[PDB]
């Protein structure tokens, strides 16, 4: 999914404007109140401050709440990395006051369709803040964060309703039993001929899915063969990069991540010693930050997305680690696009493109752009 | 430092609208690391409704027009 | 209180035995891993409160030791006796043993736990005059019912409250006294009924006297009438202050403050509608919008009952590029009234300040100090 | 970064950390900081008083 363009109308403080995303870095600059944390709850409207129509516009001075809040996302899909054939994908979401959608490609599509065709932009985008949200966070909730780097939840999900599937099957088998003990003494004119008549066909109609019903057991047992292992075969290769990143971000310091028990439901357990043993709650503000950012660009550097957006990522370390989430931010801009929102001019120095955001015209925000 | 330049731009984008009435053009106004911070002191005026600015098109020459 | 200076033994990534001399602003600069942020974990261990206690005390890094004996002293101008205490230099420590055994100590003489708050409790170094980190928008984000009490303190009323709470203790047990001994004074040939004149003489001396205590008491219940009236003389006092000081961070702001029913004991609700906006929640607010408001209400509360010093755990963290500039100018206009700690990355405050003590962090997990001035 | 170590070299050609000054003294102590943490010193007096590299 390369980023090509992003057009908003209503949504927020969006007054109808267009993004054009370029390859590289994409600073999106500006003052406060400017609204550009907006520019990634779109990214979440569209793909996937409110309560219904907290979504739209309401109120501001010279102007009006709107009715009808949309924004498109332009994709360039000449690799097809989307199951279509276009070469322009148009993604589009909107809400009308009324409550009342989305489109794909120009055309309606139903509420699973950008769902299941994106299987993809969690993790992958990191708003104010929420940044220490993967340590904070317990060991059993942990690895979700993972899973969805592993590719597993697609075969998990498909898993679960075969399941579902398998319930309702010996939901049927129950009253089939019951009838067949019935048929056993309704067996021993020719009209009896006629009870006999259901039975013996009924025989391989219940076996159709006593039948069936095996051939989806096997497909979940082995489908979970698929599953089971990506998690591992992912969860080892970010551990290698865990050590890289950390260690080039803090020169002399050694960390590891691990785990606990088989898996299914493996807890996730991280460690890290800056250069010295640091529980790791005992770790400074930037300590804090500049862990679930190494162990992103270890992630980054398995399951890169082509997508990723970080919000305000840097505003807790010093200046000397700022060249750090600066650098690790000016690699990537080749393998995956970056767009991040923060207003320190450390990480605006090396960005390929600067997007200042601001706000005229009372509480509606306007855009511009050099580079 | 950055609020120096907030205001010490403030001459030459007024006394332009003044002497040509031709909006302040970033591509004209570029002291020289520079181009990010004297952008960003533009890039706050608008919140204070004392400069618009107008773009044909995204990426396009930027040209600053102080008065509201 | 003007500050004087802070020394630091065995707390937590403080090894070495250092101090800091503060002036009437110091900005606490370094880079992170060092203890910046620590300093005031400490100021606010000094007066009052890692995982449990022993987290407390400097672990220990592999390159030096594993030290079991933390202490932390902070020493105060007491010229215009601003405590109940007549001492010029007072030096207030704590202590933290590794039996488990916590001391205090002032001057020459041993302190015990509950003592050091009487101490401060008319001060206000009030533990709310902190910011701390990841804290600064803690009075905006939360509830009304829990944002009430931070005015409480700020009019001083707490004390008052201490009061009435012990008070109302006593005039329950004198009631289940007189109400015991009631009951005592319902149970109550010739030859000598000379007890009766005793019985007679333990109750209407005793009931009197117990009965002396209820009026005396309840008077001295009244006296909450005075923690009320002074409450909310500093509940308007803070109103017309937020506007005004809004109006300068966000240039022609509107914003008030205003309280829900009346029955101290109710719940305050913040109004912010910034300029050329309005109409909205705060939840709906930017992430440097609740920044600047939770700073407007936690600037101007020192605009009516200030303090001798505070403390900003990265105050700044999440703002513009010109609005900590601008926070900056503000923190050099309140500078005179009450002496400012700021912990600060940006170079913006660091230039409007007086003093920085910049941490560092040499021989691994120890911390640095080095102070400059301007 | 560049003035973090643009006085690095020159401290190996020992002076007071006003020695390497000429406004901007807050980013050069900033810088030593940094440098302090990565191992390569300071002395001072007492607090706020003559500090040499
Ligand atoms: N749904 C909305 N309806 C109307 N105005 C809105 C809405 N959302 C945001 N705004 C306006 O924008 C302000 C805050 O929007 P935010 O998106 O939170 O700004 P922000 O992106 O977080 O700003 P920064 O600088 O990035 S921290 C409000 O004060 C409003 O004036
Ligand atoms: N109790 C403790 N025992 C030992 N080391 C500690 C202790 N507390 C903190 N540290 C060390 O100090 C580091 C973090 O201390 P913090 O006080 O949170 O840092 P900080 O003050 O937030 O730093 P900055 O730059 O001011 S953000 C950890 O890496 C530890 O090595
Ligand atoms: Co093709
Ligand atoms: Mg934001
Ligand atoms: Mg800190």
């Amino acid at each position: 999914m390369f980023l090509k363009r992003l057009d908003v109308i209503g949504f927020k403080s969006f007054a109808r404007i267009s993004v054009d995303f370029v390859k590289g870095v994409t600073a999106v600059v500006g003052p406060n109140g400017s609204g550009k944390s907006n520019i990634t709850d779109a990214i979440r409207w569209v793909l996937g401050r409110g309560g219904m129509e907290d979504i739209i516009f309401a109120g501001s001075d010279s102007r009006k709440r709107l009715n009808l809040a949309e924004v498109t996302l332009t994709l360039d899909n000449d690799d097809h990395f989307l199951p279509i054939d276009f070469h322009e994908v148009s993604v589009t979401r909107r809400v009308y006051r009324s409550g009342e959608e989305f489109l794909i490609n120009n055309q309606p599509c139903r509420l699973k369709d950008i769902i299941d065709l994106f299987m993809g932009k969690a993790f992958s985008i990191i708003s104010q803040g929420k940044v220490e949200e993967i340590l904070s966070s317990k060991a059993e909730d942990r690895r979700s964060i993972f899973e969805e780097a592993a590719g597993v939840l697609k075969y998990k999900t498909r898993k679960k309703k075969a399941e579902n599937k398998l319930f309702e099957t010996q939901d049927n088998l129950n009253r089939v039993e019951d009838i067949l003990h019935e048929l056993e003494g309704q067996v021993e004119i020719d009209e009896f001929e006629r009870v006999n008549e259901r039975y013996k066909f009924l025989s391989e109609q219940k076996e159709d899915l006593t039948e069936a019903k095996n051939t989806l057991f096997q497909v979940i047992e082995e489908m979970d063969e698929e599953m089971t292992k990506r998690f591992n075969d992912t969860f080892v290769q970010i551990r290698s990069h865990f050590d890289q990143v950390f260690r080039s971000l803090f020169g002399g310091g050694r960390a590891e991540l691990r785990l606990t028990d088989p898996n299914l439901h493996s807890g996730v357990e991280i460690i890290a010693q800056p250069p010295k043993k640091l529980n790791l709650n005992l770790l400074s503000g930037g300590e804090r930050a500049l862990t679930a950012i190494a162990l992103l660009f270890s992630i980054l550097k398995v399951r890169p997305v082509p997508f990723c957006v970080l919000d305000q990522v840097e505003a807790a370390l010093d200046e000397a680690n700022v060249f750090r989430f600066a650098q690790y931010l000016k690699k990537y801009s080749s393998d995956t696009q970056f767009i991040v929102i923060t207003h320190r001019k450390g990480t605006m120095e090396e960005a390929d493109v600067l997007y200042g955001v601001t706000m005229q015209e009372s509480g509606v925000s306007k855009v511009i752009s050099v580079k | 430092r950055q609020d120096i330049p907030i205001e010490a731009r403030m001459n030459e984008i007024v006394h332009s609208l003044k002497s040509r009435g031709t909006r302040i053009n970033f591509m004209d106004l570029f002291p020289y690391e520079h181009l990010v911070v004297t952008f960003l002191a533009v890039l706050e005026l608008m919140k204070n409704q004392l400069v618009l600015i107008e773009q044909e098109h995204n990426f396009s020459d930027i040209y600053i027009t102080g008065s509201e």
